[PDB]
């Protein structure tokens, strides 16, 4: 109440919410700061139409009424930040699976600023995230800005999203999240491997977990019993 | 001229007064569909079923002449339900588990109950639509209609599906058309927007009634609280008419049915097909054969009784006009067509024809046309004319038997759907209006999609790719034995001029399928 913009005191209080057996309302903390970041573009790109009809964004449009729009719609910044760990809090939710991929889609196409395309919400594959974003019929009518603009979500936010479909137990869309691992370095993602792996032994995806945990037998940090227990165990 | 046989109808003007009489009114919607569909090869264009169009024709069905809620239902007959957690929903009705593999085009997925997907980008154009998942056995579906003049939105349209909880096998202790067999079923009722195409499932319905068929919305049963009434024949061997009671939200609803607003039953008897001939009559067949006509204000007794066939009555079918008789159709195991009058049974019974006996044989009425489109029980699609019925023209021949057939009231399209899982469009009006001479080359018919599935590889192999059959007048019945699940239950166009160019069928493993034909 003191200071509702700092991002720490947001971190430490949906944690004890968390340790206080309500996770849900650790989410229900987070979406109130979400729907301030999507109501302050709406509300910046409107007073863009104002300034038109008369931040690196007020560099942008310098006309604009900055101190009234900004004081009105002062808020902690989302972004992939803040995503990763909203992702991570559904793992720890572990119920309305569905509704958390929902939820965790609804916040990376925002981040992209692509929220407008509001297909991709509707139909169940994970088609933006990939090539596949070609082949739906209603991406080729899509303004070429909006064809232009990224659709590459972080590695992180990917395997948190591969980790919660394989839970839904949608195996094929996990296996399409987790490909990205095997392009990216593994150096900075061995870690996200070691999850990957005990997340598919969690599935009885034990041919798949030995699999995700060989490239860990590459490095004296991985090469230890976590590996080796479930490496063993795998194969009996 | 000694006129007896198809062939001495030589003359084109001939024909038609033969086949169609001189009540000038008649002729008037005639010469309206030929000039608004001779060029409608494969498709027709939206400006010629409109309601405003230089060609516009209509015919309404019977159900829709009066209002019939307060004679078929009122407020003394409302159906009693309960709601229901998806918990118990699935304990009874185990719609399938593991996905389906499904490949369009390029794209494969696999797909749970209740995926909805878009028509991905194909080579041979802008396809518009969704395939879906239902969840088990496609037993019938029924899209609703709505008068465009009311305060409801006209692109909003209703459809419904009935869906068994068996799956992939053929034969079972639990689908049996003889014997009376009460078991868990469901309706599962989709609101979608002919504009968009954005679908939900609103409500399911469950009933003990066992599987359903011949499934179809009464158009005159309206009042504001309701969506609709859906009426079907179901394996408990009554037709049960039942509320489709409107929600305050867009949110699902599980239900549960304990009695429906009207049950028609008789003693020792299983009903197996029916038909409106007014607002609150229906024709209905038996087991046993015999044929009635129940009243929906008196279901107590029926008006009549008699024997017409030797076995099951598998489709009756209604021949409305507004210059002829409302006659009736019916074909049964013992594969005899008979067109006859219900005034009268015994003074006018007629017979088209003697198929051989076959378990499945669709029948609709063509009412652009006069003419009834039948499948001879095995690999022809024909139409015949409810006043010559010895005037039977073959319209297509597909290598597999033809086991679903779709019309509408708009237009002369008619689909129909193999076992082989092809689905085929063709202009039955091209063949009804015009000369004998040319039939073998004047009259063509297009593959709009076609189902295929790999036993080893397991998937579900959708073709976009379109094809030309031209009509082989000579041709050999054939009966090329396919997969379990890609023969076709059900295909019917939306009715509506807005919806008026859709239409929706579906496969036995439960891959409901629409599109918008633009």
């Amino acid at each position: 109440m003191y200071n509702p913009y700092d991002a720490n005191i947001l971190r430490e209080l949906a944690i004890l919410y968390v340790d206080y057996d309500r996770i849900e309302d650790s989410i229900e903390l987070y979406m109130k700061v979400f729907n301030a970041n999507v109501e302050r573009r709406e509300a910046i790109l409107a007073a863009l139409e104002n300034a038109l009809d008369s931040d690196e964004d007020r560099q942008m449009f310098p006309d604009i009424n900055w101190k009234k729009i900004d004081a009105k719609y002062k808020c902690i910044p989302f972004d992939w930040s803040s995503l990763n760990i909203l992702a991570e809090l559904f793992l720890k939710l572990a119920v309305s699976e569905v509704d958390g991929i929902k939820t965790i889609k609804k916040c990376a196409r925002w981040i992209q600023r692509r929220e407008s395309q509001t297909f991709w919400d509707h139909v169940p594959d994970d088609s933006e995230f990939d090539n596949r974003r070609f082949k739906n019929s209603t991406f080729d009518s899509l303004l070429a800005a909006e064809k232009e603009k990224s659709y590459n979500i972080p590695i992180d936010i990917r395997v948190r999203l591969g980790l919660l479909r394989l839970n839904t137990d949608n195996l094929v869309e996990a296996l399409n999240h987790f490909q990205c691992l095997y392009d990216e370095t593994f150096s900075d993602v061995a870690d996200l491997y070691f999850e990957a792996a005990t997340a598919l032994t969690r599935a009885e995806k034990y041919k798949e977990a030995i699999d995700f945990f060989t490239p860990l037998l590459s490095l004296e940090e991985w090469r230890t019993t976590d590996v080796f227990k479930p490496l063993a165990r795998c194969y009996k | 001229r000694p006129i007896r046989l198809l062939k001495d109808l030589s003359s084109a003007r001939d024909k038609i007064e033969r086949i169609y009489g001189l009540n000038k009114e008649k002729l008037l919607l005639l010469a309206k569909v030929k000039e608004g569909f001779e060029t409608s090869v494969f498709d027709f264009p939206f400006k010629n079923i409109q309601p405003d169009s230089p060609y516009f024709v209509c015919l309404d069905p019977p159900c829709k002449k009066e209002s019939a809620y307060n004679k078929v239902i009122g407020d003394k007959n409302r159906t009693v339900y309960h709601e229901i957690n998806k918990t118990e929903f699935e304990n009874m009705i185990k719609l399938r588990t593991k996905r389906l593999k499904l490949l369009i085009g390029e794209v494969d997925a696999e797909v749970s109950t209740g995926d909805k997907i878009e028509f991905p980008v194909l080579a041979n154009g802008k396809r518009r639509g969704f395939i879906y998942n239902v969840g088990g056995l496609v037993t019938d579906i029924a899209w609703l209609n709505i008068e465009e003049n009311t305060d409801i939105g006209k692109d909003i349209q209703y459809l419904a599906v009935a869906v068994s909880q068996y799956m992939d096998e053929p034969l079972n202790e639990h689908l049996e058309m003889f014997d009376k067999e009460k078991h868990s079923s469901c309706i599962q009722i989709f609101k979608m927007n002919t504009s968009t195409l954005h679908c939900v499932k609103v409500q399911t319905i469950v009933h003990s009634f066992g599987e359903v068929w011949d499934l179809k919305w009464h158009e005159g049963c309206h009042a504001p609280h309701l969506v609709g009434c859906l009426s079907f024949v179901s394996q408990e061997g009554t037709i049960n008419f039942l509320e489709i009671i409107d929600n305050a939200t867009d949110v699902h609803v599980f239900k549960m049915c304990e009695k429906p607003s009207l049950t028609l039953s008789l003693a020792d008897s299983l009903i197996t097909t029916f038909d409106f001939l007014s607002p609150t009559t229906v024709v209905c067949g038996f087991k046993n054969g015999f044929v009635a006509e129940f009243d929906l204000t008196d279901p107590e007794v029926p008006s009549f009784y008699d024997q017409v066939h030797d076995s099951y009555i598998l489709s009756v079918s209604t021949a409305y006009s507004d210059f002829e008789d409302t006659v009736v159709s019916t074909v049964a195991v013992d594969g005899y067509f008979y067109i006859f009058n219900p005034k009268d049974i015994a003074t006018t019974k007629t017979t088209v024809s003697r198929f051989r006996g076959s378990n499945l044989v669709p029948v609709v009425y063509c009412p652009q046309i006069y003419s009834y489109i039948y499948s001879d029980g095995a690999s022809s699609l024909r139409a015949v004319p409810s006043r010559a019925a010895f005037a039977v023209h073959p319209l297509v021949s597909r290598e597999t038997t033809i086991t679903a057939i779709g019309v509408s009231r708009l237009h002369p399209m008619v689909l129909a759907g193999s076992a082989d899982g092809s689905l085929i469009i063709t202009n039955a009006a091209r063949r009804l209006l015009h000369g004998i001479k040319n039939s073998s080359a004047t009259q063509k018919s297009l593959r709009l999609w076609k189902w295929d599935y790999s036993i080893k590889d397991d998937k579900y192999r959708i073709d976009s790719s379109y094809e030309v059959y031209p009509l082989t007048v000579n041709d050999v019945s054939k009966a090329k034995i396919d997969a379990h699940g890609i023969n076709i239950t059900c295909t019917k166009w939306n009715e509506t001029s807005a919806g008026g160019k859709c239409y929706a069928f579906s496969n036995s493993a439960g891959l409901l399928t629409l599109e918008y034909l633009s």
